[PDB]
């Protein structure tokens, strides 16, 4: 299982503890497509925890009705409780939408994160390669880093 | 009745009393779609009572209306009266569509487990570890079903969860 | 010729033949001959199933309290004024659901038995246990729930009707100074000198 | 016929002789009659010795009586302190354990083999070293019990 993605320079193989009981090639395209999206979703969830800091809050209200603003609702795990519960149930619908829209089941593309976002591409198949390792790359890097400043946001008063 | 799942290694086929052991295969699928039910839900209790003691009680409201806010509600034999009726109620009917949408009778894949909750995602063409975990899931029914009901007398005879 | 084993001074009523409670083949008004024997079983089994639960419920009353507030009066008669009316609502649904898909709609004299295979009395709760055993042990056990569902239905009319006479609770059973129960109120043929 | 109870340190015990006769059958009713004696025996002398040795396990006995696992004592004198629904629910198991199987002659019943088990063998040859111990126990109980019921009686107290 060396050839498939991942594996890249820095270490070989990591698994201390997985993939060494029968292979079952599936169950391993069923942890790769969890690990993809889960990449994907932590790359937004870092760069959407960050950027409230490095960028002002977006210029608005996010509620005219409800009187919020952008500016006046924490950044970070207390947003959770402030963001209209209105607001929370669209972005949830706006993540079934792409949940449930193209299949995912096994054997198809949705199984393997090809949706057809196609923005960051390229024609090159080695480069497509390097591109899906790098994304690969990413999305693990940003689990942890999320995981880390989630705990950050909890364990402190606030995020950072 | 010695080949199926269930039997281990620390005691063999067990059947002190004369359950089972006169064949009624249909009996047994009974007992053990029981066994495998009160595992579960069992379980679940176990983890309903070690939870809010080692990481703390949830942060929210539980009652907006009413503003429980959760945490004043304490954990065990005590909560049957805090938690509004409601939502002893809503709780109740989750537990009553999970038991509905399913169609545990004779025969259909409802009666041995299978309750369609596909989680603890486990692969085809991969038995003998499909087997494993079901085992493993019957062995911690089994030992959370005793302890949830020592659980229910530390706190029933020490008047508080633990 | 031939006559009931119970009711040796009547004829064998047919139609008990092949039942579990047909040995004794006790019927000497003979409903057997006028109605299907069926829906005659369905309804005492029915009937037995509902006054064990009764029996049950109206001993076990008292004591179980009852839904946080309501007081389970310990005479059992006054529970139902007792109930709260969500709880009576509740409980009619639950028997109406339970006892409308059981038999798929055909819940009526006329089209219940009309279909085919519908084993009278076999509702499908746990009739596995009966799918093992052999015959003989299987026809008991149905016919320890047909002796006992007639005896709780005695029973329950019984407590019913003790606690009309004593006007009190079913197991306090004749009071301190009792002497008989009171005669019986309300007007008769003989009570304006018939 | 010396088997079963012909390995006591005794030996085939027959004072006033009995069982001489060739009575076969009544040699397996006297067996049927022993076994469940001695359990019987063995369940009360445990039941007379437990209620002191961590006594009367805290409870209530009596819904609408006010009867407590503390209020009836130990002895003959508590036979006429378990309400008349208590004593009935015993005798009724009582009876429900005579009635399951069929006791006649020549049924597993016939030799106290009512599927209890728990305390089995394995098939080799320890089932005749487990009927023998249990028979030497109900043997021994008997009359430990009936010392008990006249201590008892005499004396007034559990004791
Ligand atoms: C959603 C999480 C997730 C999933 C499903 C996968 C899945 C996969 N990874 Mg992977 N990975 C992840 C996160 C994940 N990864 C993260 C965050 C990192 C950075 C450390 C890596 C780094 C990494 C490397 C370097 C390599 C893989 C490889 C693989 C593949 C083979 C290994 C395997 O079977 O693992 C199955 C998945 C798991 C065993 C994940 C289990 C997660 C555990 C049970 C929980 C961890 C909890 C966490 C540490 C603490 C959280 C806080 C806690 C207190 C609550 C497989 C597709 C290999 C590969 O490409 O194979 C071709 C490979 O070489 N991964
Ligand atoms: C996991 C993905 C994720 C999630 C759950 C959220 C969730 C949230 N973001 Mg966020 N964000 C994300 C990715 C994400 N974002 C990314 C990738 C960026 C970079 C463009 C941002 C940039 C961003 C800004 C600048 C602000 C938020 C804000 C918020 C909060 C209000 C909702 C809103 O306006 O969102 C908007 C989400 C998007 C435009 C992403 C599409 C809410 C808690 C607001 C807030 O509460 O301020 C702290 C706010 O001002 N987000
Ligand atoms: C609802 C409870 C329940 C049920 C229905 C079953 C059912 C089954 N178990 Mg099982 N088991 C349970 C709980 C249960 N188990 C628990 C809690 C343990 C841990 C001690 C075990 C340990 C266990 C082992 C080690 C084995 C089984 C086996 C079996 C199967 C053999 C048939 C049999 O004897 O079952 C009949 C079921 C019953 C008789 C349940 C009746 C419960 C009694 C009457 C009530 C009292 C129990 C308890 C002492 C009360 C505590 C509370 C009290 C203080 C109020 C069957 C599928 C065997 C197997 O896998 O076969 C293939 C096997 O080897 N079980
Ligand atoms: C409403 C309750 C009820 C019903 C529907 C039945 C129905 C039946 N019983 Mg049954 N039974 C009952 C109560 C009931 N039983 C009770 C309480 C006892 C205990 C005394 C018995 C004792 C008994 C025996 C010993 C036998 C039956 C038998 C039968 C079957 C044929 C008898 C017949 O013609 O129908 C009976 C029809 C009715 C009861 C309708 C009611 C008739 C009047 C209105 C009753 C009111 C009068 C009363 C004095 C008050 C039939 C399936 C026989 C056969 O069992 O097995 C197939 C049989 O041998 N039953
Ligand atoms: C006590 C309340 C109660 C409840 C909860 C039910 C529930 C049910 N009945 Mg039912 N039924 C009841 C009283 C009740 N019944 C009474 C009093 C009678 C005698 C008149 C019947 C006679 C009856 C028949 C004859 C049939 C049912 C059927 C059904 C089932 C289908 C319902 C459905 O799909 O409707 C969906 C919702 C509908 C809302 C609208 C109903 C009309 C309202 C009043 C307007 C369902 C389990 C059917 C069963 O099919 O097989 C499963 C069937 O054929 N029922
Ligand atoms: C379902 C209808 C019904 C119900 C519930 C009752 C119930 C009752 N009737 Mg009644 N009755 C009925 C129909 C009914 N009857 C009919 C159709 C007639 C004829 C028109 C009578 C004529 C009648 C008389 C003349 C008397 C009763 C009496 C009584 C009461 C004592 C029982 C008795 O003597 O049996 C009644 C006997 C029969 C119904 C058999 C008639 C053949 C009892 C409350 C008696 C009473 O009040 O005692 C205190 C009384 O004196 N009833
Ligand atoms: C022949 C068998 C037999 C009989 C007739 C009784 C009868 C009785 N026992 Mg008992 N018991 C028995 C065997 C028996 N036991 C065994 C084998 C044990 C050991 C587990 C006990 C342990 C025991 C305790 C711990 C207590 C009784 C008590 C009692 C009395 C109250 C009823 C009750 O709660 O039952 C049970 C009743 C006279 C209670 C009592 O009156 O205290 C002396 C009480 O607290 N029993
Ligand atoms: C105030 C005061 O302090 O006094 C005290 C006194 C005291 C005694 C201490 C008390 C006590 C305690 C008790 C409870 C004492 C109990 C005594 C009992 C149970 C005696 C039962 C004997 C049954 C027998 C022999 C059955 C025998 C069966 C037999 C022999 C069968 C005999 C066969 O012939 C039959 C029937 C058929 C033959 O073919 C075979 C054989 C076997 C020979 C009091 C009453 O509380 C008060
Ligand atoms: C074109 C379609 C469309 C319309 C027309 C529309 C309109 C409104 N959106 Mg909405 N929206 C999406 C689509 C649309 N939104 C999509 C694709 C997403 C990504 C998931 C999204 C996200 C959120 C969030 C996070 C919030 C939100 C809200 C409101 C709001 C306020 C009402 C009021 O307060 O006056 C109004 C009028 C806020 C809210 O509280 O709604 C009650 C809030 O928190 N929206
Ligand atoms: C998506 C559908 C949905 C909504 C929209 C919703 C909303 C509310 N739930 Mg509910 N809920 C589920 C579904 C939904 N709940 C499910 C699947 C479960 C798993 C069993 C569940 C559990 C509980 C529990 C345990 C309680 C509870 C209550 C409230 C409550 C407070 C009202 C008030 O107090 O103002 C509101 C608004 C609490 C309560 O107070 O009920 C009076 C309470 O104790 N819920
Ligand atoms: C079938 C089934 C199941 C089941 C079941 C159930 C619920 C079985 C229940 C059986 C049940 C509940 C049987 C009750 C009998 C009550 C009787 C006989 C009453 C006697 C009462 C009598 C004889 C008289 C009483 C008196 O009161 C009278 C008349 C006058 C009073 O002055 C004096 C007294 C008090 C003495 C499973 C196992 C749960 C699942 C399976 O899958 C399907």
């Amino acid at each position: 299982f060396e050839s498939e993605l991942g594996a890249q320079a820095p270490l070989g193989f990591f698994d201390p503890l997985k993939l060494t009981g029968d292979g079952s090639v599936e169950a391993f395209k069923r942890r790769r497509q969890s690990e993809i999206k889960h990449g994907r979703i932590s790359m937004l969830a870092a760069m959407g925890y960050m950027t409230p800091e490095i960028t002002g809050k977006f210029p608005g209200y996010l509620s005219p009705s409800l009187n919020l603003k952008f500016a006046d609702v924490p950044n970070g795990l207390a947003a959770v409780s402030k963001v209209p519960a209105a607001g929370w149930a669209q972005i949830l619908g706006y993540m079934a939408y792409c949940e449930t829209s193209q299949d995912q089941s096994a054997g198809t593309p949705g199984a393997a994160g090809e949706f057809g976002f196609k923005v960051i591409t390229s024609d090159d198949d080695e480069v497509l390669k390097r591109k899906l390792a790098s994304e690969l790359a990413n999305g693990r890097l940003a689990m942890m880093a999320i995981i880390g400043m989630f705990y950050q946001d909890g364990l402190t008063g606030s995020a950072w | 009745f010695e080949n199926e799942r269930g039997v281990q290694a620390p005691v063999g086929y067990w059947d002190p009393l004369g359950f089972a052991r006169d064949g009624n295969v249909a009996l047994f699928k009974i007992r053990r779609a029981t066994e495998i039910k009160h595992g579960r839900i069992s379980m679940l209790a176990a983890m309903g009572y070690i939870t809010p003691e080692v990481t703390g009680k949830f942060p929210g409201y539980l009652s907006p209306s009413m503003g429980l806010k959760f945490a004043d509600i304490p954990n065990g034999l005590a909560a049957i009266s805090k938690v509004p009726g409601y939502g002893w109620a809503q709780i109740l009917g989750w537990m009553a569509f999970c038991e509905i949408s399913v169609d545990q009778s004779p025969g259909k894949p409802g009666a041995a487990g299978d309750m369609g909750f596909k989680a603890f995602k486990v692969t085809a063409d991969a038995p003998e570890t499909t087997e494993k975990k079901l085992a493993s899931e019957l062995a911690n029914g089994r030992l959370a079903m005793m302890a949830i009901i020592g659980m229910f007398f530390q706190d029933g005879l020490t008047g508080s969860a633990w | 010729k031939e006559t009931s084993a119970s009711v040796p001074f009547l004829p064998k009523p047919k139609n008990l033949a092949g039942w579990v409670g047909g040995e004794t083949e006790f019927d000497p008004i003979g409903f057997s001959n006028w109605f299907d024997m069926k829906w005659l079983r369905e309804a005492e089994l029915k009937h037995g199933r509902v006054c064990m639960m009764a029996t049950v419920g109206f001993v076990l009353q008292p004591y179980i309290g009852a839904y946080p507030g309501v007081e389970m009066p310990a005479d059992s008669l006054q529970a139902v004024y007792a109930a709260p009316s969500e709880a009576w609502f509740a409980f009619i649904f639950a028997a109406g659901y339970i006892e409308s898909s059981s038999y798929n709609g055909k819940i009526t004299q006329l089209n219940m038995f009309e279909d085919s295979d519908r084993v009278p009395g076999n509702l499908g709760w746990g009739s596995t246990r009966l799918e093992g055993m052999s015959k003989e042990e299987s026809e008991l056990m149905q016919l320890k729930e047909l002796k006992n569902g007639r005896l709780a239905m005695l029973a329950f009319s019984g407590m019913v009707h003790h606690n009309i006479v004593v006007k009190g609770a079913l197991f306090p059973l004749v009071p301190d100074g009792w002497t008989g129960p009171e005669p019986w109120a309300v007007g008769s043929i003989m009570n304006n000198m018939g």
